[PDB]
């Protein structure tokens, strides 16, 4: 049995555990993303393009999606001890600087970071959206400087298209769980909306696959 | 916080009147509202209760059917629609806010009250209706209930109110032990089932008035006759 | 023939055992895992109960009837079993349809899914489905179309007594609950294909069809032969019944019986959500 | 130059180790080998608090042992009524990344923080009815690990910037900053008298601080991996330590050396949370094995297994009354065992 | 040069603090565990009369 106040208490604790349902439904429908990469790898430019102290959260509504975004590089600490907080994120936006293959070499650190990120236990089924930045300066940089300095085990033409394709193919094979996760690689299109459009397309693909897996249709 | 009600005045018997209360300074959407009348010379009397979210609504038997209560959350306004007003419906209609959870203090804040003039249950009895007092004295008001108020969970539902002369009631002690916020520590409640005492230590000015004892064990809500204090 | 009876009995025992297995595992799966208590999994539970309701009373009765080669029971005992077979064979097919619209919603009209298929809405949808099944099964008592057919050894829906009721059963247990499923799964597959093609610009593509569309349309293959036989015997019951061999009739009635467990398999073991957690069930139970 | 100072530090460490060895004469197992085993303890869950929609990371009991606050990544921290499984409050958070929560001993305030570098303070006893943010304690440059209340005006916090800091609620500025850790601080426990506290970091070291002046009294080493949880003995003269080495260790404040290690060849996963009982006879450790193991704190024997969770047990707490223990895991469920 | 000096100072000042015997600490812990064992609802199953859950 219950008293007069206990019935009101459970009514309160049932309206509180009624607003939580709508809050969780809103939280699930929206899209979460991560930013990762080396220092000065183009995170600021992509953030400012798509927008228009520990966590730099970013919100932007595009094609009826809240698109919550987290820029974590601001705070420096043990990456392995908060990386499990972001488990269940829709996708990871990874920024790679194409033209930083020769300065101290940084492409080796970028590929090492990508290998570490894509092979985490938590980021097993989370698809990775891959961005290759500053391709414009990359074209002239490879026109002047040979690519073999960054990749000693290479033999091919030093043109923009072939070099970019080889870099994409090299980066796309870092992951071992090729069956479960899929990497969406893109070249940033200067100041166009195509970058945000590609992000929307990739997250739509991830959401569709996740919904299929939830229904068991996979 | 601020609870102000309006809409009172003269009305002919059997007519209709719409009492409204304006609530400001607190989260009206979370609080459960009450309506408590007081006859011009009698004690207070519970009328109706609406819960948070307008889920559960209760009415006193004397006003069941004739009176309906509704609340307006986004506008922070409480209404009490009255139909077929009778002669005994002339009273001072107070508005009371009550939040119900573990450790909360229901009936904490009271409104001003509208002047309306018309031209089974647990019965509470207070042993003494008038106790003369002097400054510096310590009196113990006694209040009795028909049924023991100690519920199985251990919460004994008693409330002590204080009616200042020409003012609004204020909660002093809720559940017989817990002092309300803003109340001086002079007051002290105790007792057992169907036997309640209120000990006032070193009572001073701005303390004379009428003291009411409330049960919240079950609806309808009933008050004592009212122990009145004079110097 | 002895071989005929033996094979029919084997089909029934296989169907009964696998149906009971699958239905029990899927119901206790939803009962155990809180993550599986999604508002979309209620329809799977309803389908499981619908399939199980004859996995206990009627199927053993017809099994014993084959083992006795004769109706060794009572009249009331006959229309209480025919009634339950009707409830199962209509409820399972209606719940397959319900799941079809449910998934179109999750994977397509996902923006308006949270309120359209809330817990209260799903709980009143399953009850509505069951009410429709009961209202479809009920009228045959007043028409007296439920009787024991010696050829198939069951108190089944006689397809020759009532013509209008037969054609109504045909139209709402196979034309609609097949078209709806076809539309829903074709739309889901097309949407997935479009989403995939919107990003990048084959044996896995075909596999996919096999595992969504073909797998979930397997029910419409088992009932198709006898549910066409019903239309044939409703066109001219006087002459078409002698014109149809008993071979096709029996082969159908056992295919339709086998589908009662085929449904529990394709919506059971074939779900990664339940398949992954099945082994946990075995260790726990 | 600095080489001489380094050699002086090395010889100081060597003589400290020699002194610790000299005081070491008999381990806890040898002393307690005559005690009767606590026996196979069976603790069955009595309540299950559901309503969280994400992997929870924090929980804290109230001093009345009836109300507990729990925080999860859905941006909500909920205060529960343990007896009736009622959600008395649900406080939305500015940042959903919460890694710790605290309940004021008086019960008027709660605290929460995480990757946002801010240990927010929320006011519960408010005349307006709702819960308001009292003060946001910012300026600690790192993800917070364990906010703990001293009084209604003080709070002790640990961050990933290798520093613990005692704050002041009303001013908003930290009274004392504790430095000395070379790794990210992840745990913190307050002594019963609120005069000392101990924190564990990635350095496999637990440092005993002092609230009054801030100097670090004793440093306890012996773990081979980072430290994820710390809890004092009820007597206040000892504290347990959970790490990723799958070994809980009991330390002594007065002996200033490791006392006993709790290990089993079966368990090879880390330890996320530790606690104690009212008598301190048994301590509960929450592993990543999706279960909580009850260890006999005087014989290093696994007394029982609290296997009821389908994911990693993030945190667990024992009431002040000692009546029950509530464990929380990443499946967004609180289980009150008894 | 400042960091090494600070580390040396800290080690020196925390080195000279009183230690007790480990056996004495173990005896103190055992005595505390035995003294408060009667008031521990976890160790001994409390009867359902006094169990609030
Ligand atoms: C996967 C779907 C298509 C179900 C497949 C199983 C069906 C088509 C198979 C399995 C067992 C088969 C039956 C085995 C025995 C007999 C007896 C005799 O009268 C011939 C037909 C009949 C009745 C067969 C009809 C077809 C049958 C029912
Ligand atoms: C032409 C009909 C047909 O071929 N198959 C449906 C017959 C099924 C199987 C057994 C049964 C029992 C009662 C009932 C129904 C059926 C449909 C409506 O009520």
């Amino acid at each position: 049995t219950l008293s007069a106040e206990d019935k009101a208490a459970v009514e309160r604790s049932k309206m509180i555990d009624r607003n939580l349902r709508e809050d969780g439904e809103k939280a699930a429908r929206e899209v979460k993303l991560l930013l990762l990469g080396a220092g000065e790898s183009g995170k600021s430019t992509i953030v400012k393009q798509m927008k228009i102290t520990g966590i730099v959260e970013t919100h932007f509504t595009f094609k009826d999606l809240h698109f919550k975004m987290f820029d974590v590089g601001g705070q420096r600490s043990e990456r392995k001890k908060w990386i499990h907080c972001f488990e269940g994120v829709t996708a990871i936006i990874f920024c790679v600087a194409l033209s930083d293959y020769d300065l101290v070499n940084r492409m080796h650190e970028s590929m090492k970071l990508f290998d570490s990120i894509c092979n985490n236990k938590w980021f097993t089924d989370t698809s990775i959206i891959l961005f290759l930045n500053k391709k414009d300066l990359f074209e002239e940089k490879i026109k002047k400087s040979p690519l073999t300095i960054c990749y000693p085990e290479y033999a091919g033409s030093n043109t923009y298209e072939e070099a970019a394709a080889y870099i994409q193919c090299q980066f796309e094979d870092l992951n071992k769980r090729k069956d479960t996760k899929e990497i969406y690689t893109h070249f940033t299109c200067a100041t166009d909306t195509k970058n945000v459009q590609f992000v929307f397309d990739a997250v739509t693909d991830v959401i569709i696959k996740n919904n299929l897996k939830d229904c068991g249709l996979f | 916080v601020q609870l102000v009600e309006s809409g009172g005045g003269l009305v002919q018997p059997g007519g209709s009147r719409k009492l409204s209360c304006s609530a400001s300074g607190f989260a009206f959407s979370s609080f459960g509202m009450h309506w408590v009348r007081q006859a011009p010379e009698k004690g207070l009397e519970w009328v109706a209760y609406i819960s948070s979210g307008s889920g559960t609504i209760y009415y006193a038997d004397t006003v069941k059917g004739r009176f309906t209560i509704s609340r307006d959350d986004p506008k922070n306004t409480l209404f009490l629609q009255m139909t077929s007003l009778r002669s005994e419906d002339t009273a001072m209609y107070y508005c009371v806010r009550s939040i119900y959870y573990y450790g909360s203090s229901p009936f904490d804040f009271w409104g001003q009250g509208t002047t309306l003039t018309v031209s089974s249950d647990i019965v509470m009895t207070q042993a003494t209706s008038s106790v003369p007092v002097t400054p510096g004295e310590s009196v113990s008001i006694s209040c009795r209930s028909s049924k023991s108020l100690l519920h199985s969970n251990g919460n004994t539902y008693l409330y002590w109110f204080l009616q200042r002369p020409g003012q609004s009631p204020q909660l002093l002690i809720y559940r017989m032990s817990n002092l309300a916020s803003g109340v001086p520590d002079r007051f002290s409640g105790s007792g057992s089932g169907t036997a309640f005492t209120l000990t006032i230590s070193r009572l001073e000015a701005e303390d004379v008035g009428v003291y009411y004892c409330m049960q919240h064990l079950e609806y309808p809500l009933t008050f004592g006759a009212g122990t009145k204090l004079e110097l | 023939p002895s071989w005929l009876a033996s094979a029919l009995a084997c089909v029934l025992i296989f169907t009964i055992v696998v149906d009971i297995l699958g239905n029990l595992l899927v119901i206790l799966s939803v009962y155990r895992n809180k993550k599986l208590r999604n508002a979309g999994n209620i329809f799977v539970v309803s389908l499981a109960v619908a399939d199980l309701v004859v996995a206990i009373y009627p199927y053993p009765l017809v099994l014993m009837s084959i083992f006795n080669n004769g109706w060794n029971l009572g009249y009331l005992h006959c229309q209480v079993s025919g009634f339950l077979m009707g409830l199962s064979v209509i409820g399972s097919i209606f719940n397959i349809t319900g799941i079809a619209i449910n998934r179109y919603c999750y994977i397509c009209h996902s923006l308006k899914y949270d309120k359209l298929y809330s817990s209260k809405n799903s709980l009143c949808y399953v009850l509505l489905i069951w009410l429709l099944t009961l209202a479809a099964v009920l009228p045959n008592l007043r028409a007296g179309t439920l009787q024991y057919d010696p050829r198939i050894y069951s108190c089944t829906f006689a397809q020759s007594v009532s013509s209008a009721y037969t054609i109504a059963v045909v139209v709402f247990h196979f034309l609609v609950p097949m078209i709806i499923v076809i539309f829903c799964y074709l739309r889901i597959w097309i949407l997935v294909l479009q989403v995939r093609q919107r990003v990048k610009p084959k044996p896995q593509d075909f596999r996919n069809f096999v595992t969504m569309f073909v797998v979930f349309v397997l029910f419409a293959i088992c009932w198709a032969p006898l549910n066409f036989i019903g239309l044939a015997v409703a066109s001219d019951p006087a002459s078409m019944v002698p014109r149809i061999p008993e071979w096709l009739f029996v082969a159908s009635y056992y295919m339709a019986y086998f589908n009662s467990c085929l449904n529990a398999i394709i919506y059971g073991l074939l779900n990664q959500n339940f398949r992954k957690e099945y082994r946990r069930i075995i260790v726990s139970l | 130059e600095l080489d001489q100072l380094r050699q002086e530090a090395e010889q100081l460490k060597n003589q400290i180790r020699d002194a610790r060895k000299a005081c070491a004469d008999a381990t806890l197992s040898q002393i307690t080998n005559n005690i009767d085993p606590v026996g196979r303890i069976q603790m069955r869950t009595r309540r299950t608090l559901r309503g969280h929609l994400a992997k929870i990371y924090a929980m804290h009991w109230g001093t009345d042992s009836r109300l507990l606050v729990s925080a999860s990544q859905d941006g909500k921290l909920i205060i529960w009524d343990s007896y009736t499984t009622n959600k008395v409050h649900a406080i939305p958070l500015r940042s959903s990344w919460v890694m710790t929560c605290a309940y004021a001993p008086s019960g008027n305030y709660v605290a929460c923080g995480g990757l946002d570098n801010i240990c927010s303070i929320y006011n519960l006893k408010t005349r307006e009815g709702n819960v308001r943010v009292s003060r946001e304690l910012a300026g600690h440059t790192g993800y917070l690990s364990c906010c703990r209340f001293l009084d209604d005006n003080q709070i002790v916090t640990s961050s990933g910037d290798t520093t613990c800091a005692l704050w002041d609620i009303e001013t908003g500025q930290q009274t004392t900053t504790f430095t000395g850790h070379t790794g990210d601080v992840m745990s913190l426990s307050l002594a019963p008298d609120t005069r000392l506290f101990v924190s564990g970091a990635c350095d496999a070291s637990a440092k005993l601080w002092d609230v009054r002046e801030g100097m670090c009294r004793q440093t306890f080493t012996g773990h081979e991996s980072d430290i994820n949880a710390i809890c004092f003995f009820p007597n206040g003269n000892a504290f347990a330590t959970g790490s990723d080495d799958a070994t809980c260790r009991l330390f002594d404040l007065r002996a200033d050396q490791e006392l006993m290690t709790y290990s089993h060849d079966n368990i090879i996963c880390g330890i996320t949370s530790v606690s104690f009982s009212k008598s301190g006879r048994l301590l509960l450790a929450g592993y990543d094995d999706f279960n909580c193991n009850v260890w006999d704190a005087l014989k290093a024997d696994r007394a029982g297994v609290l296997a009821g969770h389908d994911n990693r047990v993030s945190c667990l707490g024992v009431t002040d009354d000692g009546m029950a223990v509530a464990t929380g895991s990443w499946d967004s469920f609180l289980k009150i065992w008894n | 040069i400042a960091q090494a000096r600070k580390l040396v100072e800290q080690l020196k000042m925390e080195a000279n603090i009183d230690r007790i015997k480990v056996s004495k600490a173990a005896a103190d812990l055992m005595a505390y565990c035995e003294a408060h064992a009667k008031e521990d609802p976890l160790l001994t199953p409390v009867p359902a009369s006094e169990n609030p859950f």
